[PDB]
RNA sequence: CGCGGGGUGGAGCAGCCUGGUAGCUCGUCGGGCUCAUAACCCGAAGGUCGUCGGUUCAAAUCCGGCCCCCGCAACCA
RNA sequence: CUUUAAUGUUUGAUGUUCUAACGUUGACCCGUAAUCCGGGUUGCGGACAGUGUCUGGUGGGUAGUUUGACUGGGGCGGUC
RNA sequence: AAUUCCUUGUCGGGUAAGUUCCGACCUGCACGAAUGGCGUAAUGAUGGCCAGGCUGUCUCCACCCGAGACUCAGUGAAAU
RNA sequence: GCUCGCCGGAAGACCAAGGGUUCCUGUCCAACGUUAAUCGGGGCAGGGUGAGUCGACCCCUAAGGCGAGGCCGAAAGGCGUAGUCGAUGGGAAACAGGUUAAUAUUCCUGUACUUGGUGUUACUGCGAAGGGGGGACGGAGAAGGCUAUGUUGGCCGGGCGACGGUUGUCCCGGUUUAAGCGUGUAGGCUGGUUUUCCAGGCAAAUCCGGAAAAUCAAGGCUGAGGCGUGAUGACGAGGCACUACGGUGCUGAAGCAACAAAUGCCCUGCUUCCAGGAAAAGCCUCUAAGCAUCAGGUAACAUCAAAUCGUACCCCAAACCGACACAGGUGGUCAGGUAGAGAAUACCAAGGCGCUUGAGAGAACUCGGGUGAAGGAACUAGGCAAAAUGGUGCCGUAACUUCGGGAGAAGGCACGCUGAUAUGUAGGUGAGGUCCCUCGCGGAUGGAGCUGAAAUCAGUCGAAGAUACCAGCUGGCUGCAACUGUUUAUUAAAAACACAGCACUGUGCAAACACGAAAGUGGACGUAUACGGUGUGACGCCUGCCCGGUGCCGGAAGGUUAAU
RNA sequence: AGGACCGAACCGACUAAUGUCGAAAAAUUAGCGGAUGACUUGUGGCUGGGGGUGAAAGGCCAAUCAAACCGGGAGAUAGCU
RNA sequence: GCUUGAGUCUCGUAGAGGGGGGUAGAAUUCCAGGUGUAGCGGUGAAAUGCGUAGAGAUCUGGAGGAAUACCGGUGGCGAAG
């Protein structure tokens, strides 16, 4: 079968990146919530 | 010239190709081309507005000047080019001053003729001039609506506009549909009929003959499920609903024209 | 088994609904027109209102039992 | 009172024309190397068009919903 | 008949025997002309039927070759 | 270590992606591995990735995204211009050999190349966000010319051989060499050169385009490969020498010819058909606002810089994605010998592995298969399954048909090995010799050597000669659908959808329609031979009656009738 | 020339068998259809929940679809167990 | 060879001979405006149809398609149509 996860960091960072979230208001809510729970990994980035 | 091919395979047996031995088999003029990357019916919001469009072949757009603003200077037709975007052809025309431009290809026009743009033009098919200097009952095309737009009406294969009367500042036209409308008489119209008048007789043949052009399979509503199309559902092709569009509005009988801003200029209408 | 409707001169249909009088066309009989027929014209007759009972001043009519006839339904696991 | 006549007056319903609202996804110039936009001339329409409030009609395109019970299983017929 | 309830309708052909198939009869419960009608060469991992070749499908199984089953040593689940 | 067995267009050799040290050495065996384990992609410590030419970053853009103003919208925000990002695209430059336990076009040796800064000398007009050329281009087919590469001959080195012959037309191994520069071939394209004029290129222009004439017939541009140079170099079979017994040190002959020949290159070609096949910059060229004893530009030369990150290993898998060391999935490239049309298939090469449970037994039964007397669909829902047909050349081939088919119809025939025609032919390739010559990578003539079908006859052998793998079951009646194609990923692949074609109808451009509160896009940078919708569904012979009810179009006098 | 024919790579998925606590949450073996096109796939962006997409099945939208996933209304409500 | 067959050349004559492209007027239908009023149309008679939403009739202008009055004659022309 062809699995539902063919990883590609170029494509992965364009979507779920730090700046991609920081770009819009809806995304800015996410960084707020993530930091609200005290989650060490705020987003997917090295 | 129209030619009917021979059945060497299922699907080829119904093709008829309009072949032009006069059309230049080389390459079009360089400075008059630009990219015209497809859309597929999408808009700014990325949603499909118009159905059955997308895919197909890639075509380069030829920027053709419908204006005919280079006044008076005589021009010579160098070569006829095949235009993928229009049903008509395009002629590589060179003026006397040393300028190359594309224009539409009128009917009785061959390579090497002489044309001109302006009120000083003689009555010869291919010449573009204001409509108040043209005899009534003429046969023209590429007619404008504003002094400078470029030309809107009669811009496809084998279509010809008939001027009925020239009463005052307005000229009564009898369009291709049969609708008669008055327009500002100072709008330039190109004499004669447009060529490529065999385009109508072209029968595609294959399903791809329509596919590589740019269309998509038009799905009938009665095959769909009622949630999708206003028609649909049932067990064994059932119907009963009055024919409508996939958005509810009535089709097969309902005049949707309602502008009123241009209703004033319109005299008669298609019956 | 159940629901709705029907049965009327020889034939096909009204009138029933809202009860006291049964009409129309064709057919039948008689006469006339033509040499004769058809056709047409004139005149007259013919109906237990399917059957029985009940209610009633009055019943083809309203109700019910039965016979005949037609349409419809006779289902899902 | 009924039928009617001229004038004044009172608003209203058509028609034609005009320019100043407005439109202009017409041409040219500038801000500007920018086909978006604005501004300025001008040409074409023109008190329409279009928009806002109110109003009738159409309206499954869309939405929230109703669609009885008894019942010798439920439907059906019957009934309350 | 992708349509015929009664129906395996009736006749003829095909098998020794044919509720399917084929050609017809019209008595079409309830075909029908762009919710297309009647035909049609080629095409079809399509549906139904028959003939030939061919065979263990079957008549009726037998033997043989390998992987498990079985035994030994090691490890070591599951539904209930 | 010696045999055996498997893949070998892969189960091999390398890149991208993605992982994130899994790479190497020493050491250890609790836990991990479906068993043991002194073993390992496991634990522990240490070691390992070296760049001006590869990639990324950089310069330049597509789809598309963000988007100063601005337009729009309850707010958020939406759209979009100038701009600015965004490769899978374009653009400057390296090949060969050697080495480490592990990296190397990165390190060493040898030999070259590119783009800029700066300075001197000799000359000279340079100069933009502006203009032109260029970059720059489709599918398919065919032919010629080559190379990669293989076969073979010759040559050199070694051998002459544990059962029979084997100094012979004998056996084994090697017989490799780049980038760059020079030459500019086969071949491709285009007529060159000069003067003048010009409402064209938002300005200018000597550049480009156009119109006149003058002159000559070539010039110019491009271009694989070959040949020299690179290289009296390197490498190099195999010996001579030391073995911590892993390998190191040293030396080292031959190194050419011929034929066959690609899907690589020529080809970003040529021909042809049509559905008519990115953009921008680098690069080259011309001028403007101007600057001109300048500044800069062109050629040669001296010299300096070329920074930063990535680089180990896996990449058809015990390391990526599948919960697992999972019979699955994963883009691109190289891809030998024999038979063969072939990248199929059978066996082999370089190379890599025997799949992480094994030893016995030979019961029923089950799975994967072999063979099968007599019969041959009697099986069964049904010829499901198996069986069988299966290649090339030639002969032959019906009803019907849209005149292409049908058809590879059906049905048959000939194939092996040796000799001969011919100490291997037709044919292909093609040196030496000769002559000519606008003299070279040239042209005719010449034909050895090399290579090599098919055909006919004759002879021989077995049961069988397309001997294996590989490799059609055929025909007839008939329903549906024209046909290719698409579809329920994970029970339906069909008669369903689609389809070109037909018809009615909507739409005169700020088009109808659709998305969107709107602006603004799409429709279309199209305009009635055009666009949206519905219905039917190739082609052929046709397409009969009804406007009652419903829907819709046209006409509005009257009646009815809202806000006001 | 061909939505041409036979047939690998590639795509797809008709039959049978094994499998059904499988080697695997649709695969393996043996045969299959397409294989110059309406072909195929890589890289990369656009379209989004009554919306998207759709050669139309109510199939597809991260193993989930006649209205996805996550959180919040919410300890929804229950004449039901 | 000849020339009376047949055929060519030099010059004129009559003709709806044939094909292509233009153009004119009458008449009919429809369309727009104005005048104007209950019939119009039709047949043996009648009726369908048209009409007070204003036809027919009459005037003005226009859009369109086909056929060519009188000339026209048992005239001409053509192989025939």
């Amino acid at each position: 079968m062809k699995r539902t996860f063919q990883p590609s960091v170029l494509k992965r960072n364009r979507s779920h990146g730090f700046r991609a979230r920081m770009a819009t208001k809806n995304g800015r809510q996410v960084l707020a919530r993530r930091r609200a729970k005290g989650r060490a990994r705020l987003t997917v980035s090295k | 010239a129209v030619v009917k091919c021979k059945p060497t395979s299922p699907g080829r047996r119904h093709v008829v190709k309009v072949v032009n031995p006069e059309l230049h088999k080389g390459k079009p003029f360089a400075p008059l081309l630009e990219k015209n990357s497809k859309s597929g019916g999408r808009n700014n919001n990325g949603r499909i507005t118009t159905r059955h469009i997308g895919g197909g072949h890639k075509q380069a757009y030829r920027i053709v000047d419908f204006k005919r603003n280079k006044d008076g200077i005589p021009a010579v037709v160098e070569r006829l080019e095949y235009d993928p975007n229009r049903s008509a052809n395009i002629a590589l025309v060179l003026y006397k001053d040393g300028e190359r431009r594309y224009i539409l290809a009128p009917k009785g026009l061959k390579a090497g003729d002489q044309i001109q743009s302006g009120v000083d033009a003689a009555i010869k098919p291919g010449n573009t001039l204001p409509m108040r200097n043209i005899p009534v009952g003429s046969t023209v095309h590429n007619v404008e609506m504003k002094p400078g737009k470029g030309g809107q009406l009669a811009r496809s294969a084998g279509t010809y506009v008939q001027i009925v009367a020239r009463d005052g500042a307005y000229v009564t036209l009898r369009l291709r549909s049969g609708e008669m409308r008055k327009v500002e008489a100072d709008c330039r119209a190109t004499l004669g009929e447009v060529g490529n008048a065999e385009h109508m007789l072209r029968v595609l043949g294959k399903a791809g003959a329509a596919r590589w052009r740019g269309v998509r399979p038009t799905v009938r509503g009665t095959a769909m499920n009622p949630v999708d199309h206003p028609h649909g559902g049932g067990e064994g092709r059932n119907f009963g609903k009055h024919p409508v569009t996939p958005w509810g509005v009535q089709t097969k009988g309902k005049k949707t024209r309602s502008n009123k801003r241009t209703d004033k200029f319109i005299v008669r209408r298609r019956s």
